[PDB]
RNA sequence: GGCCUUGUUUCU
RNA sequence: AGCAAAAGCAGGCC
């Protein structure tokens, strides 16, 4: 619970309230002085103010679930016993579908335009995705690692085993606890788009 | 190439040579190999199962009848039965419980200094004079602002909680001459009769009180009709228990284990007070800042896991201590008043225990209130085998009556032996507090004995439903049940409710 | 009024109540020799060490376990295994030397226990390859320069030939012999210097075995005792002998090393135990090497009875030698392998009977066809005759022949959050948690949250240093219900709200100026799914 | 005989 | 003293 140094260990205050929030010594590790939780809490209340570009636009994936949580429908609760197919299915409905190695070499070639490398076939055809993100993502400073972590959530499919019945698609395969257990289904139906 | 004469060195009995075992391994015949070995193996080499009948499930462990034993004792951690704090009434605050002890023995300054003990069921190496001075010195640290919870420097807790009662650890090459230095011997389980109190704290810990001490917080709204009918079903529940003695009980211990670690962390050599608290509101909403209690903790360098550190229990009493005084044998009973509370007379003995505990055992404590979970999915697969039956959302056929499953009557106690129907909920309140008390004294052999009887109450069950199954050893499975009935007062209760079931299902089982 | 919570039982079925229906080290090893004590014995001379061998023994005279086996019956049983696989003995060997050409050092990481040679107890694999290479490149072994796992596995077969060697742990320089056995011992451990090489017999063993399978019927269930503890490497050798005998060349050269190092295989003798002077109050500790080197006499009747029988195995460098044996399990789908092998034969001496058992763990379940209910008797009697011509043992005790028919992770604020949603999301998921019970689950983990960090509700009577800023800003916002959990406000969780983390549920009633000082990217303290913001830090 | 990691561990 | 049936704990360092 260190800090990084400078006018950043001053857009906090030093007590407030009689609450201490930080520390004046110097670690040995990365070399800093400590902080609070009342910080963390104080931060959030009574600091400055941020914006709110690339933080709506980075993550798009979640939205589209939470909207197609918002626009599903609902049906009729069954009882009774069920039979189930122990099968490996794609769990979440992926975005786009590519291999994974040349998928995080043309996301490092996002990362590193000048150190991208060859123009290859794969870069060609996803050379369109890779600029109309790059035009997304202008708006923002959001360090790499968060960047890179969304953009491997958003690309690699994700394939294990499990009982399932009734239907297939991953919307279904994500929302199969409320579908269904061990003695009782539930209609159910997706909304929006999928 | 020692690789190679090592391969050598594996061969089997009857080669010579991995070459000519090579050799040996494409070059044999299939046929005429296991034929000729059955031919030739023992006529005793088997197995020769068995049919199972009624007239060899023997009463388990009939020993336990045996009247030249001693009592089943009460060796658990704290009280259950015979609760009794004090009357208190606060806002809702949740203060420091340093300030609800200050409070409450404060309301009841008859209790201040008592200074006039009776020393009344005192145990063989319990002592009188370190725990009285102990406990006037720790409440008279209680009652003042110097600071919050400590002790100070004296010889009594170094008595009852423990200096230097461990060995001196030193170099092994003059641990050989010395002819002394001899291996210990295994803890003997002193066998133990049957309980005949127990049976009352199971029929004391499922009572309705008017207190309900227990909090949940709370979750987000719903629409769909499986969290319609899960919220239904779980506050059905949680209204059906939450004026049982358990819960106040429960909370009891999981304020006591979460206060008892995070002390013994937070302080590691001053030696603690802890307040057991638990708060409790009324039926119209009043609170009451109950306090029945307080410890005392040594010096806890903790370097593992089954480190220990010695607990003293103090704890407030109603019920004499002269009816089972077996029950008993580790109770220094101490008299310090008495009070009419309401009507009657009811006395002030407190307990003095002295107890121990390793971090698994807290840490294990501060998770009971997982015991909700499992009752909670045993209800569930009791009601989802009589929806089984009928065929839709039928816990409403149980609270009130649905249109063909009337609430059914739960078989529950016996009277002169002669069965009794208790309702529902007090079906429920009895699984809660089986779940409970299987964790209250709860140690191995529990395990061991609920693991081997899992297999005959799978027998059993076969056995009611005409399937007639064949055992090739049901002296191993008698010999691996009674292997470990001993010395834990709910084991020995269980192998006599089992032998009481047993018999019932006996005299019924003439069709 | 007597009560007795047994009395469910006469109306809910007991199927239902299903929730609530160096000493092992030694005695492990007992249990191991005692089995064919009057085995053949022959004595090594590598080592020179007594090592007892269950191989192509007497039969037995009881119903106690064994290990007694001869060889040519398992073969057999192989070769009609082979019988009802065309080719897939080829299939596998096929495989394996597909799979061998691209065999690399990379499989090391996974390692979270694994035994090194220098250090003489567990790491995680971390510094394992890096050992390797610090301690063998300069002794002229060349596997990391081409990356490889052949050119490795050739080297360090090579490397034990090498009289003396030499590397730093300080320096040191040792001869052959020591060299050899400390990569030899297992302190239930394996070996990283074997564990390429039993990680190519298991996928081997993968490959076998991913593609595989009037009249009164009796049915058994049960599983095996001392299962690891009465195997043996012979078995194993002739097993994959048997397998290779088509291959080519190199590869019955390299197959053949796995059941001939754990044809070797040396025991550590755990901790140890302790006595006690009740008077004198010192004590002392027996280590793990020096057991017997002592007043033998002065132990109590335990161990010394223990060591009356264990003795005449003993290495006099404190390490016991067991050349039978498994430990735990490391050759688990290999041994299953021997064991369907064992199922697969289906018939002996041509009787009214037959088999239609079906595969498993070192448990399983028979099906028994058969004429009478005493054809089933003597069917099962020879079935436990023929599994125990396999030095296998069928447990009596645990089996019933019948009639046919934890708490909050810790390590951030909001995947801690989301770490435990997906755990109790998984568990729905899996094994049929009932709803309610998940649904209270939520609630027993918020106010185990709500605990562990202090974040209770502003409109709450909780006190605390914490508390006070979360109703300061309770009473300062406008914004009803927008917050996060670790920043008071509600918690709006149920059944179905679950593959969401926080901020991006609550971003809609959220405060604009409140989530503007939350997402600010200037942020100087922060360095499944999760969402970045400020709570996303570590210690 | 001293040090063992300055504390508030306030369950509706 | 007390706890617990992997031989341990009821301090270490100085």
């Amino acid at each position: 619970l260190a800090l990084t140094k400078g006018d950043m260990a001053n857009r906090i205050p030093l007590e407030y309230k009689g609450i201490q929030l930080k520390t004046n010594a110097e670690d040995i590790g990365t070399k800093g002085q400590m902080c609070s939780i009342a910080a963390v809490t104080w931060w959030n209340t009574y600091g400055p103010i941020g914006d709110t570009e690339g933080f709506e636009k980075v993550y798009e994936s979640f939205f589209l679930r939470k909207m197609r949580l918002d626009n599903a429908t609902w049906g009729r609760i069954t009882f009774g016993p069920v039979e189930r197919v122990r099968k490996r299915v794609l769990l979440n409905p992926l975005t786009k579908e590519m291999p994974p190695d040349e998928a995080s070499n043309v996301i490092m070639e996002i990362l590193f335009p000048k150190e991208a490398g060859i123009p290859r076939e794969s870069t060609w055809i996803h050379r369109e995705l890779i600029k109309e993100k790059r035009e997304k993502l202008k708006g923002t400073m959001i360090t790499p690692i968060v960047l890179a972590y969304m953009l491997e959530r958003e690309l690699v499919a994700r394939r294990r085993f499990l009982p399932v019945a009734g239907a297939t698609s991953a919307e279904f395969i994500e929302m199969l606890h409320c579908l269904q257990g061990e003695n009782w289904r539930q209609i159910y139906h997706p909304g929006g788009n999928k | 190439q020692t690789i190679s004469r090592l391969r050598d060195i594996s061969v089997p009995a009857g080669f010579s040579n991995f070459e000519g075992m090579r050799s040996y391994i494409d070059n044999i015949d299939p046929k005429g190999a296991i034929e000729r070995n059955l031919a030739r193996m023992s006529p005793l080499v088997s197995a020769t199962p068995k049919k199972l009948k009624w007239e060899d499930l023997r009463p388990i462990g009939p020993h336990i009848y045996n009247h030249e034993l001693p009592e089943v004792p009460y060796n658990a951690f704290l009280l259950m039965s015979d609760e009794l704090g004090l009357a208190n009434m606060t806002e809702g605050k949740s203060k420091k419980p340093k300030t609800l002890a200050k409070e409450c023995l404060e309301k009841y300054s008859t209790l201040r200094d008592q200074t006039d003990p009776i020393l009344i069921m005192k145990s063989e190496k319990a002592n009188e004079n370190f725990l009285w001075k102990l406990w006037r010195d720790c409440v008279n640290t209680i009652s003042n602002e110097e600071m919050s919870n400590e002790l100070q420097k004296t010889n009594y807790a170094k008595w009852a909680t423990g200096d230097g009662l461990t060995y001196q650890k030193i170099m092994k090459e003059v641990a050989i001459d010395d002819e002394t230095m001899c291996q210990e011997e295994p803890k003997i389980p002193n066998k133990c009769r049957v309980a005949a109190w127990v049976q009352t704290e199971m029929n004391l810990l499922s009572t309705l009180t008017s207190k309900r001490a227990l909090d949940l917080p709370e979750i987000g709204p719903d629409v769909a009709p499986v969290e319609h009918v899960g919220s239904e079903r779980r506050k059905y529940f949680v209204n059906e228990i939450n004026y049982c003695k358990a819960s106040t009980v429960m909370m009891k211990y999981v304020l006591f284990h979460t206060s008892l670690l995070n002390e013994s962390n937070a302080s590691m050599g001053k030696y603690k007070v802890i307040p057991i608290t638990n708060r409790v509101v009324n039926e119209k909403g009043e609170s009451f800042d109950m306090l029945y209690g307080l410890a005392v903790k040594g010096q806890s360098h903790l370097r593992g896991d089954t480190d220990v550190v010695t607990v003293v229990t103090f704890e407030f009493s109603s019920t004499d201590p002269r009816v089972d005084s077996g029950k008993w044998p580790k109770y220094t009973v101490f008299r310090i008043g008495s009070l009419f509370v309401s009507g009657r007379e009811k006395s002030v003995y407190l307990y003095c225990r002295v107890n121990g505990t390793n971090k698994i055992q807290m840490k294990w404590g501060m998770e009971a209130r997982r015991c909700l979970l499992q009752s909670m999915q045993q209800m569930e697969a009791i009601v989802e085998q009589e929806s089984s039956i009928q065929g839709y959302d039928m816990t409403k056929a149980c609270f009130k009556g649905d249109r063909v499953n009337s609430p059914k009557t739960f078989s529950i106690g016996t009277q002169e032996g002669k069965l009794v129907k208790g309702s529902f909920g007090k079906a429920l309140r009895v699984i809660f507090t089986k779940c409970l008390m299987h964790y209250v004294f709860g140690n191995a052999q529990l395990e061991g004995f609920s693991a081997e009887s899992r297999r005959l109450l799978l027998l059993i069950q076969a056995l009611k439903d005409r399937k007639g199954p064949w055992v090739f050893d049901l002296e191993g499975m008698y010999s691996g049940i009674e292997e470990c009935i001993s010395n834990n007062p709910w084991v020995i209760q269980s192998a006599y409710w089992f032998n009481e079931w047993l018999g019932f299902e006996k005299e019924g089982s003439k069709v | 009024m007597n009560i007795n919570p047994y009395f469910l039982f006469i109306d809910v079925p007991i199927q239902a109540a299903i929730s609530t229906t160096t000493g092992h080290t030694i005695d492990t090893v007992i249990r191991t020799h005692e089995y064919s004590n009057k085995g053949k014995q022959y004595v090594s001379d590598v080592t020179g060490c007594t090592m007892v061998d269950p191989t192509n023994g007497p039969l037995p005279e009881d119903n106690e376990p064994s290990a007694y086996a001869q060889l040519d019956c398992v073969l057999e049983a192989l070769d009609r295994m082979d019988e009802e696989h065309p080719g897939l003995f080829q299939a596998a060997s096929q495989n394996a030397m597909e799979a061998l050409m691209v065999t690399t050092v990379d499989k090391l990481t996974q390692g979270r226990q694994t035994f090194d040679w220098t250090v003489c107890r567990n790491q995680p694999a971390a510094t394992a390859l890096n050992t390797t290479i610090t301690s063998f490149r300069l002794n002229d072994l060349n596997g990391a320069d081409k990356g490889g796992l052949v050119p490795f596995c050739q080297d360090i077969i090579d490397s034990l030939d090498k009289p003396e060697m030499t590397f730093f742990s300080v320096k040191d320089r040792i001869t052959r012999v020591e060299y050899i056995k400390r990569a030899l011992s297992l302190n239930a451990t394996a070996g990283i210097q074997i564990r390429g090489f039993v990680l190519v017999v298991e996928n081997l063993a993968k490959n076998i075995c991913e593609n595989l399978e009037g009249g009164i019927s009796m049915t058994v269930t049960g599983d095996n005792t001392k299962w690891n503890e009465c195997l043996n490497p012979r078995i194993f050798l002739a097993m994959t002998e048997r397998i290779t005998r088509d291959s080519p060349i190199w590869f019955r050269d390299f197959c053949s090393i796995a059941p001939v190092l754990f044809s070797n295989k040396i025991a550590r003798l755990g901790k140890g135990f302790m006595i006690t002077s009740k008077t004198k109050r010192l004590k002392a500790q027996i280590p793990c090497p020096d057991l017997f080197s002592i007043p033998l006499e002065r132990y109590n009747e335990e161990t010394r009875a223990k060591l009356k029988k264990l003795k005449p195995f003993f290495n006099e460098e404190g390490t016991a030698s067991l050349s039978p044996g498994m430990m735990m399990g490391m050759f688990n789908m290999l041994s299953t392998v021997l064991g369907v092998a064992a199922l697969g034969i289906k018939n002996i001496g041509n009787k009214e009977y037959l088999w239609d058992g079906l595969q498993s763990s070192d448990d399983f379940a028979l099906f028994v066809n058969a004429k009478d209910e005493e054809t089933c008797m003597e069917g099962i009697n020879d079935f436990y005759r023929t599994c125990k011509l396999l030095g296998i043992n069928m447990s009596k005790k645990k089996s019933y022949c019948n009639e046919t028919g934890f708490g909050v992770a810790g390590v951030n604020e909001s995947a801690d959050m989301a770490i435990g949603m997906t755990i109790i999301k998984n568990n729905m998921i899996n094994n049929g948690m009932g709803p309610a019970t998940a649904q209270t689950a939520i609630q027993l983990f918020i106010a185990d949250y709500r605990y562990t960090y202090k974040c209770h509700r502003g409109d709450s009577k909780v006190e605390g240093k914490r508390m006070k800023i979360i109703k300061e800003l309770w009473e300062n916002t406008k914004g009803r219900d927008g917050l996060l959990v670790a920043d008071g406000g509600p918690n709006i969780y149920n059944l179905r709200n679950l593959h969401i983390p926080e901020i991006v549920l609550k971003y809609n009633l959220m405060d604009p100026e409140y989530k503007g000082r939350l997402l600010h990217p200037q942020n100087p303290f922060v360095g499944y799914d999760a969402v970045s913001g400020t709570h996303s830090w570590r210690t």
